[PDB]
């Protein structure tokens, strides 16, 4: 029924692209941080 | 630009129970159990596209 973060990941991969806004809301209710994103765009960006 | 939220959640904050929201955004279909073995009210235009 649940596990959150898959989901934004698995969708981000199949689309091949996600808007900077696409990840923000699709992120789990857990990490909301502003500087959180900074490195994780670099994470998703080397992979797709 | 904030995080996405399910629409209906705002209506609840306006003091609308689920029944009220359904009452707002959906028409009604009346199911009558008369004598026995279900009867239904029919608006003749409801049968379009089905």
């Amino acid at each position: 029924p649940q596990s959150q973060l898959k989901l934004l990941v698995t969708r981000g991969k199949e689309q091949g692209y996600l808007t900077y806004a696409e990840v923000n809301d699709h992120l789990p209710e857990d990490i909301v941080d502003s500087d959180q994103i900074e490195d994780i765009i670099q994470m998703i960006n080397d992979m797709g | 630009r904030r995080r996405k939220l399910p629409a209906t959640i705002i209506l609840r904050a306006l003091n609308y129970t689920t029944e009220q929201i359904l009452d707002l955004f959906f028409e009604k279909v009346i199911f009558e159990i008369r004598d026995n073995k279900l009867q239904m009210e029919l608006v003749p235009e409801r049968l379009r596209g089905e």
